C-alpha cells in the first residue's frame, strides 16, 4: 500500500526515532576526534564557511601607568575563510523489509544505519587527525609549526616520559600550558600499560590519554585543550536524511558537517 | 530551535 | 502539477482504471495459475516461504487398528526459498497526464497493459524454466522429471499414445490425481488436426493448455494438486509509482510469486 | 489490513 | 553642545540624504566596469563569502518530443568560496561647516565626499580590471585562459576592426555569441577614433565600447556581457559611514564590498 | 530597514 506511491518519509515516528538513536549511539561510542577537540557550536546548515584565524603572530603586552604605549593588536595574521566540508555515507533499505517490520511487528532493521554511522565517524576521525590534502585542510598530525619531538625509546621503564615530558616542556617553552590531552596509537597505548605508567602519564596530563585507530603504527600527540588553542566548527551534527525512493528501495544517508580550525599551531606536539 | 544531536564528549 | 515532484499524478478514477486494466491483462495472459493451485496471499512483508522436498512414495495404509506408521517425515535441511519479484516498468507522459487533467482527454494505459502482458510472460517463463543465476527450479528443469519419448506426433494416435505412456509412468510413481497437459504451440496445433484435442481434454480432466514459453517441440503433463505442486503468492498484479525520472511519470506492474514443486515425480516432460 | 487477492484463483 | 562632545550621529536626515545622493551620483557618473558587468543581488554586511563557481566546458543540450536524451547537467566544476574585499575611501567634514549648514538652512558641502566617491570608484575599477596578487583575486587581465590575441596593427586604415574580429572568432569557437563589450585604453581608443572605426566597433559589439584609465598604455578587452560568464557579488554598494571623530572634525568613509567572479573564463579575450 | 541597492546596475 505505502510503496504504491512516492512519499517524503518512508518511516513512522518510532522508526525514525530508532534510526536516529542508532546513529547517535554509534557516533558517541566511536568518535575520538571529538574527545580532543572543543566545538564552536551548532552554526546551522546555512553556514558553509568560517573564518580561519592562524594566530601565529603575537606580541607581548605593555606595562605603563597611563596606557599610552603602542602594542601590536592580536588579530588574524591573514584574513582567510575555509569552506566547511560534509561527511556522508549512504545505505539502502528494502521496502519489503519495512513492510515486514510494520506488519509482522518485528523491529525495523537499522544495522545498515549503524554501519554507515561507524564509517562516517571513522572518516571524521581521519579528517581531524590527518587533514585532507586535495582540499587543502591541515590536521593535528600534519600542520606547519608543530614542534616535532623524538620518542625513540618507548619500551624502557619510562619510555613514555622520554617523549611526554619533553613535549610538555616544549609546549610550555612556547607559552602553551594547562590541561593537556594526550593521544596515542593503539600499539603504543597498549604497550605503555606494562607497569602502570599510564597512571603516571595521566597524572602528568589533566584531561587524559586516549587511543585512536586512525593513527599510524608509532605516533601520538599532546595538545592544549583550550577552545582558544583549537576549535571544531559544527555546521550540522551527525544526522540521518532520506534521499527519495529510487526503485522503491529507500536510500538514507548519514551526514555530518565539521571543520577543524587550528588557531595556534604551537598548542600541538607530535611525538614523532 | 536547532540543536546538537551528538554533543561534545570531552 | 508538472512543476513539482508528485505524490501521485493520477486521480482515483485513473488508478481504478489502471488496476482493472492490469488485472484483466494478467488474467488473459497467464497459463500457469490455471493448473497451479494458488497459496494464500501473504502480503508484501513476507519474503520467504517453506519449501518441501517430499521425495518417496507412501500410501495411507489400511488396517483395523491404526498402529502402522504412515507419515511424511520432515526432510533434513528444510531449505527455505525466498520469493522473487516479477515486475515490468512503463511510462506515462506528463503532457498526456495534463491533457487528461484539462480538456478531459481520456488517459491511455496501453503501455501499462503491454507491461502487464510482458510481466505475465516473464513469470510464466519463470514457472516453466528456473533461473540459473537465481538457482530456481521449473517444471522442465527439475531433477526426476521422468522423461519419456514423444515421437510420431504426425500420426493421429501418436500424441494420445505418448500421453498415455506419460500417465502410465505417473501411475507407476504413485500419482493418480487429476492430470493437466501444457504443450508448445506447435504440439498444440498438430493435436488439433485429428480432433484428438477432445480425447486428451477428457483424459486430462483438468485442462490441455498452450504456452509460448515452451521450446519448439516440448510438452509437460502434471498431476495437479496442492501436495504435488504449489504457487505461493505474496502479492498479485499491482501498479506502483516509481518517482519522477526526468518529468515523465514511471509506473511498474509488480507481483511476487514462487513455484514449489514438492513432489518432483508429479511432472513428466514429454520431450 | 487485508491481503485482497485480485488476479489469482483462475482455476 | 553637539560639537562640545562625542556623539554617534552628528548629521541629520537631510545631511545623510545629501551624502547618499552625492556618492550615488558620483558612482553613477564614474563607474565603467559596472556598465559591462552584471551585478549579483545585494547580500548585506553580514555575508562575507560567495561561491566562486567555474563552468568550463559547454554541453549543447537536447530537443525531443518526449524529453529524454540524457545530456550532461551544468554544475560547478569546483567550489572555491572566495571572500569579498572592501573598497573604501576616507574624507573629512568640518564641525563648523555642519553648524553653518544647520544655521543657514543650506545644503551641506560634500566636495570631500565627492572626491572620496570618485577615488573609491577608481579603486573598484582597478579591482575589477586587474588583480592585486595579495588577496588571491583574478581580474579581466589576470584570469587564466584569456585567449590572448596579437594586436600589432595600429596606425593603419583598418587596424582595430581586424583585432575586434579575431577575439570574436576565438569567442565563437569557444562557444560565446552574445553582444560583446569592448573596453579599451585611452590611447588606442583615440587611435580607433581616428578613422571613424569606433562607429563600426560600437555596432558589432552591440553592447558598448568604453574607455578606462585603469588599463595599461596599450591594452583592451572584448568580453561577453551575458550572465553565467561574469558576475559581481555585491555585499553593499557605496555608503557613507562615521569613522568616529578626531580633533572635533568628523571623518566619514565611503564603503562598498564587491567581488568579481568570472564563472566561465573563456568569455574574455584580451587584445594584448 | 530593508536592505537596498543604493546605486543600481548600469545596464540598458
Amino acid at each position: 500500500p505505502d510503496f504504491l506511491g512516492h512519499a517524503e518519509n518512508p518511516l513512522r515516528e518510532e522508526e525514525w526515532a530508532r534510526l536516529n538513536e542508532t546513529v547517535i549511539q554509534v557516533a558517541r561510542r566511536s568518535l575520538v576526534g571529538r574527545r580532543i577537540l572543543d566545538i564552536y557550536g551548532p552554526l546551522g546548515a546555512g553556514v558553509q564557511t568560517v573564518p580561519y584565524d592562524e594566530f601565529q603572530g603575537v606580541s607581548p603586552g605593555a606595562v605603563d601607568i597611563v596606557g599610552e604605549q603602542e602594542t601590536a593588536m592580536v588579530f588574524t595574521d591573514a584574513r582567510k575563510f575555509k569552506t566547511i566540508p560534509i561527511i556522508y555515507k549512504d545505505f539502502l533499505l528494502h521496502w519489503r523489509d519495512i513492510e515486514a517490520a510494520r506488519t509482522h511487528n518485528m523491529p525495523l532493521d537499522v544495522s545498515a544505519a549503524a554501519g554507515a554511522a561507524a564509517l562516517c565517524a571513522q572518516q571524521e576521525d581521519e579528517l581531524i587527525f590527518y587533514g585532507d590534502a586535495r582540499l587543502g585542510y591541515e590536521g593535528l598530525m600534519t600542520a606547519n609549526g608543530r614542534l616535532t619531538v623524538p620518542l625513540g625509546d618507548w619500551t624502557s621503564p619510562g619510555g613514555g616520559f622520554q617523549a611526554i615530558v619533553e613535549a610538555t616542556r616544549k609546549l610550555n617553552e612556547q607559552g602553551h600550558f594547562g590541561p593537556y590531552a594526550v593521544v596515542l596509537s593503539p600499539r603504543l597505548y597498549s604497550q605503555l600499560h606494562r607497569g602502570g605508567e599510564i597512571e603516571t602519564i595521566r597524572q602528568l596530563a589533566s584531561d587524559g590519554v586516549y587511543q585512536s585507530n586512525r593513527l599510524r603504527g608509532e605516533s601520538g600527540v599532546v595538545v592544549s585543550t583550550g577552545r582558544e588553542n583549537m576549535d571544531l566548527a559544527v555546521s550540522m551534527d551527525m544526522v540521518a536524511a532520506y534521499l527519495g525512493a529510487s526503485r522503491m528501495n529507500h536510500p538514507f544517508r548519514v551526514l555530518e558537517a565539521l571543520l577543524l580550525r587550528i588557531k595556534h599551531p604551537d598548542a600541538i606536539c607530535t611525538l614523532e | 530551535e536547532k540543536r546538537l544531536t551528538v554533543g561534545s564528549l570531552r
